[PDB]
């Protein structure tokens, strides 16, 4: 397996995000207070932008991917055309233990915990074999497949970017929350204009998947797709955050949504809302 | 994979030496070539990488400049230079190469032959 | 009026072929954890195995047990030494609770014990099955400990050594037929239950009736 | 700089399992997850042992387990071997864009 990918470093303040459902209910016009994992409102999320080059002047420099997976995560990518492709949770990427492999092609999500031989720099490369010859991936994250539990081969993961009308689609945003040993992952994908940073607004998640499987899962690294021409010049957009154990007040609306919400934290003047 | 470098080489104090090594067993661009050093019996040390894709030649701060490693590809070979030695170094020399296919983590293996530079009045 | 118990329509009968009458249970300190999900409860065939020396069930009671369910239960497999089958029971200290395996002070399960002595079990002995004799502290309920580092039971840093004051933390029993059947070794399965807050997916074959709105209901749907 | 400066010599038993630390700039070793512990063969080339802080190569027999806490770094080698009296060194990537290799750590075993 090959090492190209280099990762760059921003922060920024996640407005107001990560608010999702704690369970399925059809609670109406009911202002619950509930109690769980969830992202401190205007928190600093970093910005990581992997960027990658063709290939030339390797001027030395070190690789730096690395992540770690307190509590649960808030990879709420922006970026428009599917290059973020899946994640690599695990604890030690390793032959000693599992890791899951979530991979997202063009029509099915690969769940495939698995003791798996990551190495420093996975990766998807997408090869064109004949002059179309469609589209074609390969194994250059894992190269062992060792003893391990069944795949979930689901209905794709991500949308497949319904941008027809000429906006800058989908904020794509994920809570991959990690707890007795369930894998609950929720999702969203409220559309944006062209310049965006997760703008205000309370809008909620849903979850998507519940996945059985329990991991002493720690670390984690998001799978880029490289479009093969010694590589494309690729780019992305991550947005981690890192969820705490906050007190929360749901706005239910009328449809069974979340539209409002309060960490009860913040400000005193929060705190009073959350104590009515 | 086993690599190969100069023989042993000797120098009067002041004077300039120019080490190589050659890469065997795999594609030379693709890896990274570091160098190192140890004055016999005393602990390591390392000079800088020679990326053959394209000459990165780094180098410590503390040989900053003194060092000028050129690469070459056609033969895949490394030449490693030094310039205004006197009795300093004296140590022996290894070609070094990173566990890593392109980007390179600074991961020693498969330390070439190793090499006894020699300078003394 | 009438009753109306609406299940999902399913008949695949839950692992049991493979979890009482299995090859082999697992050690003490090495104790199988089958999850068991998506499909429907026959708890019948657990009385159907054997009369059992102790079924106290800590959640729900044996007879209560065939027609509830709830989301999702384990199925824990172990073989131990006599004196401790009753050690399984939630909360108390020996040579297994604090250190090989305890289960959490609000059990809400189920425990099995029988013999297999006269099943499994070597004339000439078997070493197996092992326990966690020795480790630094108490074991966290419902966790899988399966480091062996030398208990440091001395001044001098044992750091791997076997000799004085340095104690491997497993040890196994002897599985002897010339065992006293007050002591003999038994095999252990314990159940776990949950308390119902996800919807519930596995439970008995009961039949689902139909369904009739607007007179009047005993409703369960799953609770 | 040699920041990275580790014990100047050990000793240990056949079957004993000693460990040997790794000491520098905090800096240096907090600041990235970045560690190697080359062997050092008298009278050859060195070579590496365990690349990273938890991860070992192909044919280092399973027998050396790294650790790492603020600046700490170890083997933790299992049997201590007549053959492992082989000089031993650590490294690590620098804040700064260098690499600095440890010194010493000439390790002995029971047989003199
Ligand atoms: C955000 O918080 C992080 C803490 O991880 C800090 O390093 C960073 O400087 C902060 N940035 C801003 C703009 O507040
Ligand atoms: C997409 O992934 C599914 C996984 O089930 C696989 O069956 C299919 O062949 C893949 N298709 C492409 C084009 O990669
Ligand atoms: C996985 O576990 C099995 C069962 O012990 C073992 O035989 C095998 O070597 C392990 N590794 C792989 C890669 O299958
Ligand atoms: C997960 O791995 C870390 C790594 O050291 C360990 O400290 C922790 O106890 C592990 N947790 C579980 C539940 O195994
Ligand atoms: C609920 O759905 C109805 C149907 O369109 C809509 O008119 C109403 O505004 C919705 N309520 C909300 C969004 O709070
Ligand atoms: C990049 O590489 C080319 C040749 O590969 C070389 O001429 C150029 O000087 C390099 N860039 C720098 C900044 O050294
Ligand atoms: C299940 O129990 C029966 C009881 O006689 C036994 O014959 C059979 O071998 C058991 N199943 C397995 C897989 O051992």
């Amino acid at each position: 397996c090959v090492n190209l990918i280099t990762r760059t470093q921003s922060y920024t303040n996640s407005f107001t995000r990560g608010v999702y459902y704690p369970d399925k209910v059809f609670r109406s016009s009911v202002l619950h207070s509930t109690q769980d994992l969830f992202l401190p409102f205007f928190s600093n999320v970093t910005w990581f932008h992997a960027i990658h080059v063709s290939g030339t002047n390797g001027t030395k420099r070190f690789d730096n991917p690395a992540l770690p997976f307190n509590d649960g995560v808030y990879f709420a990518s922006t970026e428009k055309s599917n290059i973020i492709r899946g994640w690599i949770f695990g604890t030690t990427l390793d032959s000693k233990t599992q890791s899951l492999l979530i991979v997202n092609n063009a029509t099915n999500v690969v769940i495939k915990v698995c003791e798996f031989q990551f190495c420093n720099d996975p990766f998807l490369d997408v090869y064109q074999k004949n002059n179309k010859s469609w589209m074609e991936s390969e194994f250059r994250v894992y190269s062992s497949a060792n003893n391990c539990t069944f795949e979930y081969v689901s209905q794709p993961f991500l949308m497949d970017l319904e941008g027809k009308e000429g906006n800058f689609k989908n904020l794509r945003e994920f809570v991959f929350k990690n707890i007795d040993g369930y894998f609950k992952i929720y999702s969203k994908h409220t559309p944006i204009n062209l310049e965006r940073d997760l703008p205000q607004g309370f809008s909620a998640l849903e979850p998507l998947v519940d996945l059985p499987i329990g991991i002493n899962i720690t670390r984690f690294q998001t799978l880029l797709a490289l479009h093969r021409s010694g590589w494309t010049a690729g780019a992305a957009a991550y947005y981690v955050g890192y969820l705490q154990p906050r007190t929360f007040l749901l706005k239910y609306n009328e449809n069974g949504t979340i539209t409002d919400a309060v960490d009860c934290a913040l400000d005193p003047l929060s705190e009073t809302k959350c104590t009515l | 994979v086993q690599l190969v470098q100069s023989g042993a080489e000797v120098k009067k104090p002041g004077a300039s030496v120019k080490v190589s090594c050659k890469a065997s067993g795999y594609t030379f661009t693709s890896y990274y070539m570091h160098w190192v050093r140890q004055a016999p019996g005393q602990g390591l040390e390392w000079m800088g990488i020679i990326n053959p894709s394209g000459g990165s030649t780094s180098n410590a701060q503390k040989f900053q400049g003194r060092v000028t490693m050129t690469r070459d590809t056609f033969t895949s070979t490394v030449y490693m230079e030094l310039s205004s030695l006197r009795s300093e170094d004296t140590a022996v020399y290894y070609c070094a190469r990173d566990i890593a296919r392109g980007i390179g983590e600074y991961y020693f293996d498969y330390w070439g032959q190793g090499t006894l530079v020699t300078v003394s009045s | 009026t009438e009753s109306i118990v609406r299940f999902p329509n399913i008949t695949n009968l839950c692992p049991f072929h493979e979890v009482f009458n299995a090859t082999t249970f697992a050690s003490v300190y090495a104790w199988n954890r089958k999850r068991i999900s998506n499909c429907v409860a026959d708890y019948s065939v657990i009385y159907n195995f054997a009369p059992f020396f102790a079924f106290k069930c800590y959640g729900v009671s044996p007879t209560k047990l065939n027609d509830l369910c709830f989301t999702n239960v384990y199925a824990d497999s172990f073989v131990i030494r006599g004196n401790e089958v009753s050690q399984i029971a939630p909360g108390q200290t020996g040579n297994i609770a604090d250190y090989n395996y305890k289960l959490p002070d609000d059990f809400t399960g189920c425990v099995i014990a029988w013999n297999s002595n006269k099943l499994d079990s070597k004339p000439s002995g078997n070493y197996n099955y092992l326990y966690r004799l020795f480790r630094k502290s108490k074991l966290k309920p419902f966790e899988r400990d399966i480091s062996t580092e030398i208990y440091q039971a001395g001044n001098k840093p044992c750091n791997g050594v076997a000799g004085p004051n340095c104690y491997s933390p497993l040890q196994s029993y002897g599985f002897r037929p010339t065992y006293g059947v007050g002591h003999q070794p038994y095999r252990v399965v314990v159940l776990s239950f949950e308390l119902l807050h996800a919807p519930a997916t596995v439970c008995g074959p009961k039949k689902s009736t139909n369904l009739v709105k607007n007179k009047c209901v005993n409703f369960n749907f799953n609770g | 700089q040699s920041a990275l400066t580790q014990t100047a010599s050990v000793s240990g038993s056949p079957g004993q399992s000693i460990t040997i630390s790794c000491t520098g700039t905090s800096s240096d070793v907090g600041g990235y997850n970045y560690v190697s512990w080359y062997q050092q063969h008298p009278g050859k080339a060195p070579k590496l042992m365990i690349y990273d802080v938890y991860k070992r190569p192909s044919g280092v027999s399973n027998r050396f387990s790294g650790s790492k806490s603020g600046n700490t770094a170890s083997l933790t080698i299992s049997g201590l071997q007549a053959e492992d009296e082989a000089d031993y060194y650590c490294s690590s990537y620098t804040t700064s864009s260098t690499l600095l290799f440890g010194g010493g750590t000439k390790l002995t075993v029971l047989g003199q």
